[PDB]
């Protein structure tokens, strides 16, 4: 997921700019985004939200707008219990479990329902589960007493001022997510939001693993106030951003650093290449227009190449295998951009899979390790060119095996297919540096692959008066069997031909294709 | 200087555009949530009802074995019951909105039974609590505390 907010001073016209760019599975039902527009005499809200939710999580209007990305807030703890004498050892004593016998119905193949027993055991920590390996684990989830999640979002997005907005967020009712803001007044903000338990010891890594469940030492009971969490407002840099990367580079120059917050809030791992492209695309550009802003969103740079090809290519050329040499020349001639016509792209990915692991996040193969001091230009180079070439030797086999040649056009193997619409693909894996994302699936018997995760709801808004906005939903606004609105946008996505979002009554009336009156 | 004059809707209606994007207009808050509920039912009704169904902790009851794991996960963490609590703890204003949303979903299914997959018809009718439950499941037991990290 990506997110950008631009201060008026960084723009040409002086109105704030906002990017909504959440990344989620294209098939998982509860992850499907829906686009809508609500209007009453007292408020207005345009935007996308997960199906089933009565509020718009990614919203905007004539006054303000927000967006969301994943920050992973560790709002829960998995304690390892020490079973003993029918109970569990705690603070030196064998304490008993809270046992509740419940039940539920299981539908049978013939349609009838069988009744099934279900015992619910609890420790002072919380519900207890048993893993396949036999380990007894108790899970303690924070914020179980925050019934106002939906209303917080509702007040947040209908806020008349940044102050009211912050007042809403302060209720600490939304358990997670990074949230970005921008309004017609000119204020932009970034927020590492969520409900985090107060702890006196242990880094985030410690709390993400099995914490000892035999001592009141690790039994937290309180949570942090909004003021204890990393936040940025109207920074000197003129913008804020987050691409699922740790909150240590929300803007450039930064306004704080890891040492200013407890070590259990966020990780301190190397920022992804896509996240690096994020900071670069914003800080390196000034006097932005909405048009230019959208253009930057389409970036599909193979940053991983820029970091490794200079060291790989030469070494691969001295290898006796003439095919390895040809592969080296193919890669070296590539403009390092994931375009439909790239004959080198596929081969490059296959190499990266081996050089940096299947998720492309591996670091052990770079010559220069990542550093928070050079956040957008590290890691760099190949540590073992010799080994790296063997990996390339293998990639050549893997590429031919998967696509039928080492030089097959990216957009010939990468397609976006919905219903009967089949169009060429572009952009790709975010971890290789592509800002616009399309996590291509494995290829079928014929080397054809499609997006499994990636771009979904994409909008860019300029808070002018009246506001101007464009957007697109990769998988349409409906998934009901037989709808004409499932694959009728994918064609425009393939060309980055965005729809102008309609908020004004006149506009809406001009494009209406169906009126549905109703009474409540 | 000042935001353009807000529109004052003088009647309830959804104006759909060429891409299936609903523009809900309500004379008041509850009306708008009802329209929203109706719109979402029209566009994703099947999956919404299925998800709401699981949120009640009845996935295994309604659709069998392939939903039993989730059922157990949500029951042991008492999500469906906490959902009833959270629903009751809502403010009177917002609870009215939530109720309207569920009513909208119900209304659409009532006027268009043919657009509802047989298998999820048993979920109807839905309630504000169902809306709350699903949200609670999504936020706390999918995003924050996933069954994966607790089980392996
Ligand atoms: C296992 C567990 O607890 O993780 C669950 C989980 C998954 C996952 O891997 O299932 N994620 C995705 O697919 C990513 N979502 C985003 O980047 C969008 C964030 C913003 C939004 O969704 O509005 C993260 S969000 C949480």
């Amino acid at each position: 997921s990506n997110s950008w907010a631009v201060a008026p001073g960084k723009t040409a016209n002086g109105n704030a700019l906002l990017l909504q760019n959440p990344h989620l599975s294209w098939t998982t039902d509860y992850f499907t985004y829906y686009e809508a527009h609500l209007v009453t005499p007292d408020f207005e809200i345009y935007g996308a939200t997960q199906i089933g939710l009565p509020v718009i999580r990614f919203a905007f209007n004539q006054r303000m707008g927000i967006t969301n990305t994943v920050n992973g807030m560790v709002g829960a703890t998995n304690y390892r219990l020490t079973l003993q004498d029918g109970g569990y050892l705690y603070d030196g004593q064998v304490r008993p479990f809270e046992r509740r016998q419940a039940s539920y119905r299981l539908r049978q193949a013939d349609g009838s329902t069988v009744d099934k027993p279900l015992e619910i055991r609890s420790s002072v920590h919380g519900p207890v589960f048993e893993r396949a390996d036999g380990t007894a684990v108790a899970v303690r989830v924070a914020g179980l007493d925050r019934p106002g999640m939906l209303e917080q979002y509702f007040d947040m997005i209908t806020a008349h001022s940044f102050d009211d907005y912050e007042a809403a967020m302060a209720r600490m009712q939304v358990p997670t997510f990074n949230i970005v803001y921008a309004d017609r007044e000119g204020t932009i903000n970034y927020s590492f939001n969520g409900v985090a338990p107060k702890r006196a010891e242990g880094d985030i890594a410690f709390w993400q693993g099995n914490v000892p469940g035999d001592s009141s030492r690790y039994l937290w009971t309180e949570t942090h106030p909004l003021d204890d969490l990393p936040r940025v407002t109207n920074p000197p840099g003129g913008f804020v951003q987050n691409s699922n990367d740790p909150p240590w580079t929300p803007t450039w120059p930064v306004t704080y650093c890891p040492a200013n917050h407890p070590s259990y809030l966020a990780p301190q791992t190397p920022h992804s290449l896509r996240a690096q492209q994020s900071v670069r695309l914003m800080s390196e550009n000034d006097d932005l227009t909405l048009e230019r802003f959208m253009a930057l969103q389409f970036s599909h740079r193979a940053v991983m190449a820029d970091r490794t090809l200079p060291d790989l290519i030469p070494a691969a050329l001295i290898d006796p295998d003439p095919e390895v040499q040809a592969a080296a020349r193919l890669l070296a001639a590539w403009d390092r951009d994931f375009t439909s016509d790239s004959r080198a792209a596929l081969l490059f990915e296959e190499w990266a899979r081996l050089f940096a692991g299947q998720n492309f996040a591996g670091q052990a193969a770079f010559a220069t390790p990542w550093s928070l001091d050079k956040p957008v230009s590290t890691p760099y180079g190949v540590r073992d060119p010799k080994a790296a070439v063997d990996q390339l030797r293998t990639a050549i086999a893997n590429t031919k095996r998967k696509y039928g040649a080492i030089d097959r056009p990216f957009g010939d193997a990468s397609r976006m297919i919905l219903n009967d619409v089949n169009v060429p693909g572009a952009a790709g894996y975010g971890n290789l540096g592509s800002f616009r994302v399309f996590t291509w699936s494995d290829p079928d018997e014929n080397g054809i692959r499609t997006p499994v995760h990636g771009e979904t709801w994409v909008a860019m808004i300029e808070f002018s008066t009246p506001v101007r906005a464009y957007g697109l939903m990769s998988y349409g606004n409906s998934r009901q069997p037989g709808t004409t609105h499932y694959s009728d946008q994918i064609e425009r996505v393939s060309r980055a031909d965005f729809r102008e979002l309609l908020l004004r009554r006149e506009q809406v009336e001009a494009a209406v294709q169906e009126r549905t009156p109703f009474n409540f | 200087q000042a935001p353009i004059a807000a529109y004052k809707p003088r009647s309830n209606e959804i104006l759909w555009d060429g891409y299936g994007v609903p523009h809900i207009y309500g004379v008041d808050a509850p009306s708008a949530f009802y329209g929203y509920g109706w719109a979402q039912a029209r566009s994703h009704g099947d999956n919404i009802l299925r998800l709401y169904g699981e949120a009640r902790g009845k996935g295994a009851e309604y659709w069998g074995p392939d939903y039993e794991q989730t059922t157990v996960w949500l029951l042991t963490n008492g999500v469906p019951e906490r959902a009833q609590q959270w629903y009751a703890q809502q403010s009177p204003d917002f609870r009215a909105n939530l109720d309207a949303f569920a009513a909208g979903i119900n209304a659409y299914a009532q006027q268009n039974p043919d657009d509802i997959s047989p298998e999820v018809r048993q979920v109807l009718p839905v309630s504000g609590a169902d809306v709350v439950a699903h949200a609670h499941r999504l936020m706390n037991f999918l995003y924050v505390a996933s069954p994966g990290r607790t089980l392996g």
